[PDB]
RNA sequence: CCCACCCAUACCCCGCCCUCAGGGUAGAAACGAUGCCCUGAGGAGUAGGCGGCCGUGGAGGUCAGUGACGAAGCCUAGGGC
RNA sequence: CGGGACCGAGGACCGCGCUCUGCAAGGAUGCUGGCGUAAUGGUCACCAGCGACCCGUCUUGAAACACGGACCAAGGAGUCAA
RNA sequence: GAGACCGAUAGCGCACAAGUAGAGUGAUCGAAAGAUGAAAAGCACUUUGAAAAGAGGGUUAAAUAGCACGUGAAAUUGUUGAAAGGGAAGCGCUUGUGACCAGACUUGCGCCCGGCGGAUCAUCCGGUGUUCUCACCGGUGCACUCCGCCGGGCUCAGGCCAG
């Protein structure tokens, strides 16, 4: 016998989505290829967020995007791996290029009416395969009723 | 008898599923994979004249 | 009807059977085992001697706490009895088989009991009254009997082995 | 668009009507499946370019998908019957599988399937009589 | 085993019976081995013991994995920043206790030896000076290494 | 035809795993059940007792589900089922299902002979 | 006090099973990528926790499935996984 | 420099090398004999050597005590709603 | 009128002369119990028995369906065959004996000759289809070219146990 006071630890993170969405499976295959064959850390972070559950992908609003588009970020491509929602408190939407997992109808309409562009993540993979000149944004994780109750 | 027999489904998800099934009906490999004999069908989706 | 001894053909044999017979299954089993394999006339004479208490049926399996007699010495046992009712039923079946053989045209004096078998019939359910207002079973254990009478009646060797045998055959 | 070979494979990889699943392997009844095995490489009904070989009365009959007629099932198949020398059949089948980039990964399986069908079309030989063995069977 | 000897054996990487390691002698190591003397036998190994141990039972720790030392390329890829590019360089560093002894010794996976051909002394779990096998036997450890390796 | 070349077939254990005390009780089937009593000697693995099944008895992955001829059994119900083994006559052998009639068995056996496919139960219903 | 010898599921070497870990695999001649290839370590278990599989009655779909040339059930010192 | 035992994983080539026409260098080949069938192999019954308490429950720390079990078939216990 | 319900120990206590038979002074309590066969064709006639029945002989597609009746499990029993047994058996590992078995194998591929039987040899022309350079079809071969068959010879690969 061998004395092993320490214990080998199995992985405590997701390695695959629990979702059965076929298009998400295709996206996961594409970003597995990109994070294996490139050196860009952007692709690895994107792959990990594609694995995540919905409470780990809180929505990002247009006012949050407009806040982060200030101070030299007006030309960077915004990348969100969750839903982008509309904020009707934001009366003037700036021009922006946003790639998201999905958009709400009003958010897509307001971005296109302001003159920006909405992209899917596979179009993002085509145009920026190394994540150059991008702004990777997350929504508020702890802004949940249960997390308040913790 | 007060077992829950019926299932409430969102109308939006019902409409989503119906649209997905309609889109799948226009894919000829999926018709064969579901087991329909469509090898002699001239076109998928098959549209017949309303005069007939 | 199918007999248990299916190997015996009915061309030169004679069979008899009796069912639901209200006679003791254990006594009948011992009597049938006593006459198993015998000549027909010897079996008939022995069963009449059993009725007359001149010859005894040895009690081998169903014999617990029975009596002892000098007539068991012909069988090499001490426990032997005289089951008169079983002997009567077996005489009736043996005479029926004799009549069947005579109708078939066989030689009666050369026949042996090739097969004889006693099985348990469905039990007769009487009741008896016991003390303290109790009722107990008082059952009969009847039997099925059947009997059939019949007429009394260097490859793949090795090369070395082959060579040795050829040399021994030559010399 | 919304439909591709990858999408159809993700839809039908776990169940379809051609699937034959048993303990010792998963097989496919698909006509455009050489080797009759359930995989993306051999799923001819899934793939945009695909080949399939069936026996004819004499020789083989090879079907190939036409990429411009995917929505027209009655005119989606390019069919050639080879009833000639086996070497000529192998040459033409390998040519339509590899010379123009139409599934060059399938040319070994296609030539093998044509060879198997042509071999099965030969007359069968009579089997030797069964030798009785032992004591109960022999006597 | 009490927790302090258990901890010292863990820090010496002696987790299984008949595991062997190399230790550079300082006071900070000598006191540790003195404490775990009811479980170990140690001594001063000669050049033949060092070379036969490294040649027959030499394994390197490469990315946490136990790799047999069958080529000089493994040694150069894992120790070449210290100038140890071959198995003779590894043996020299261990034997002469060179300036990179710590890296060479820790790169070597702990040696897994057999039971000795010929057995131990009749009462194994006494000290060497009392007729047993435990403790410091100095240059006599080479006969034990020859029996176990 | 002869099977594809393979490593020798090794069975780590050929004896079945018999249920404890099923030799003494007729109401207990011999099929394996793990003893769950806290003081059970088979569960505690005292020597001289019945062995318990474990993953260490697993067969070689290269030879799992191989019959001694080297083929893998594939159950077939008709001629179209046996025709699925056209490309696998060196790896798979056809076993006709028990409820197939004698005439259909004759058809399956003839087709499998043409395809060069071994039939495991080709002499039944003859 | 000395020499040899005996054997544990312990130690060493080799094979095989599983689990965990770390790598490889698309201008696809390309794959049950839920796959395959390479390498290393580890293996007792009550209460307790988690995963995967097997089996039974019934429902939708599917196998152009089996069946009076014999379905289901039952018996079997007959075999295979 | 002899004598003996057990083992042969892998499956085109690629590497490190050497004593360099080639090799013992990233895992067994070559030569030969008998047999080609119950001979090898397997199942069942039995003998032989060694091994081996009767299960479940309960209790405490544990045993012991105690309780249930003549035998077989079918039935038989974490469900549904809010 | 229906059911992702139950299928004769289930489902109402009751699928049957069931709120019956039966019990209790009484209020009340309250079962068990379905299936031959398509059709009775439900065994003529002979024979043995006092009879029940048995045996022949019949009916039937089948009596291995005989008003004990579809199928016919287990406990438990009888006969026949094999075996073991000096105060328990049963079980694990490993041989042996006896009995009984499943596989594997039976030859294939490739060359070199000889003999047959045919021209779906190569090239070219026309048409058609395709992946647009690959094919198929019709004519052309006139037998040193192709395709099968039959005799030999040779190489290789082949089953079990071994040196």
């Amino acid at each position: 016998g061998i004395d092993l006071r320490w214990k080998h630890v199995r992985s405590s993170h997701r390695k695959a989505p629990k979702s059965d969405n076929v298009y998400l499976k295709l996206l996961v295959k594409l970003y597995r290829f990109l994070a294996r064959r490139t050196e860009a850390p952007f692709n690895k972070v994107v792959l990990r967020r594609l694995f995540m559950s919905r409470i780990n992908r809180p929505p990002v609003s247009l006012s949050r995007i407009a806040r982060n588009l200030k101070n030299g970020n007006e030309k960077k491509t915004v990348v969100v791996v969750a839903t982008v929602t509309d904020d009707n408190r934001l009366l003037q939407v700036p021009k922006m290029e946003v790639a998201a997992l999905r958009f709400t109808a009003k958010a897509r309409a307001r971005i296109e009416a302001a003159g920006g562009r909405t992209l899917t993540l596979d179009q993002l993979a085509l145009e920026k395969p190394t994540g150059a000149n991008t702004l990777l944004l997350r929504g508020p994780k702890n802004a949940r009723e249960a997390v308040k109750h913790f | 008898i007060w077992r829950k027999w019926h299932v409430k489904i969102n109308q939006g998800q019902k409409r989503f599923a119906t649209a997905s099934a309609l889109a799948a009906s226009a894919v000829a490999p999926l018709l064969m994979a579901r087991g329909h004999q469509v090898s002699t069908v001239p076109e998928v989706p098959l549209v017949v004249d309303s005069a007939a | 009807v199918r007999y248990a001894a299916t190997e015996i053909a009915p061309t030169k044999s004679a069979r008899a059977r009796g069912s639901y017979l209200r006679v003791s299954f254990k006594n009948t089993r011992e009597t049938a085992q006593a006459i198993n394999g015998w000549k027909l006339q010897r079996a008939l004479t022995f069963l009449q001697n059993v009725i007359d208490k001149k010859e005894a049926v040895p009690m081998r399996r169903y014999a617990g706490s029975t009596g002892r007699t000098a007539q068991g010495k012909q069988w090499g046992v001490s426990r032997a009895r005289w089951p008169v009712k079983s002997a009567q039923f077996l005489i009736g079946l043996l005479k029926n088989a004799e009549a069947n053989a005579d109708a078939k045209g066989l030689d009666t004096g050369n026949l042996i009991i090739k097969h004889i078998q006693v099985n348990q019939a469905p039990k007769q359910r009487r009741r008896t009254y016991r003390a303290h207002g109790r009722i107990n079973p008082y059952m009969s254990n009847p039997c099925h009997i059947e009997l059939i009478l019949t007429e009394a009646e260097e490859s793949h060797l090795s090369s070395r082995q082959r060579g040795v045998r050829i040399r021994r055959a030559l010399t | 668009s919304n439909v591709s070979a990858d999408l159809i494979w993700e839809v039908s990889r776990n169940y379809n009507s051609f699937l034959v699943k048993q303990r010792t392997g998963t097989f496919s009844r698909d006509a455009l499946n050489l080797t009759n095995q359930h995989s993306r490489k051999h799923a001819g009904f899934v793939n945009d370019k695909a080949l399939g070989i069936v026996p004819a009365e004499k020789g083989v009959k090879v079907i190939a998908k036409k990429v411009k007629a995917a929505n027209k099932p009655a005119s989606s198949l390019y069919t050639v019957t080879y009833k000639s020398t086996a070497r000529k059949a192998y040459k033409a089948i390998a040519s339509q599988a590899a010379k123009h980039g139409y599934r060059a990964d399938l040319r070994q399986a296609a030539v093998a399937r044509a060879s198997a069908i042509l071999r099965s079309q030969r007359p069968v030989k009579p089997e030797p009589p069964k030798k009785l063995r032992g004591a109960a069977a022999r006597r | 085993i009490p927790p302090k000897p258990r901890k010292i054996l863990q820090l010496l990487r002696l987790r299984q019976i008949n595991n062997g390691v190399f230790v550079k002698v300082t006071k900070a190591t000598a006191e540790m081995i003195k404490i775990v003397e009811p479980w170990v036998a140690y001594g001063y190994p000669n050049l033949k013991s060092v070379r036969e141990l490294i040649y027959k039972r030499g394994y390197g720790k490469v990315n946490g994995q136990r790799i047999p030392l069958t080529d000089n390329a493994i040694i150069e890829e894992n120790l070449g920043k210290y100038g140890i590019i071959c198995i003779e360089d590894l043996i020299h560093e261990i034997f002469t206790v060179g300036p990179n002894f710590k890296q060479a010794a820790n790169f070597l996976w702990p040696f897994k030896l057999s039971n000795p051909n010929g057995g131990f002394r009749p009462r194994k779990f006494k000290h060497f000076i009392e007729g047993g096998d435990l403790g410091n036997r100095e240059e006599h450890i080479n006969a034990l290494i020859r029996a176990m390796n | 035809v002869a099977a594809k070349k393979h490593v020798p077939i090794v069975k780590k254990r050929t004896k079945r795993f018999m249920r404890h005390q099923s030799d003494r009780f007729k109401c207990l089937d011999s099929a394996w059940r793990k003893p769950k009593g806290i003081d059970n000697r088979v569960r505690r693995r005292f020597k001289g007792n019945l062995a318990m099944p474990s993953i260490g008895y697993g067969s070689n992955k290269k030879t799992k589900h191989m019959m001694p001829s080297g083929h893998k059994a594939f159950l077939v119900h008709n001629v179209k089922d046996v025709e699925l083994l056209l490309m696998h006559n060196r790896t798979y052998a056809a076993e006709i299902a028990h409820n197939v009639s004698s005439r259909k068995r004759i058809d399956i056996i003839t087709r499998a002979k043409q395809l060069g496919v071994k039939v495991t139960n080709a002499k039944a219903k003859v």
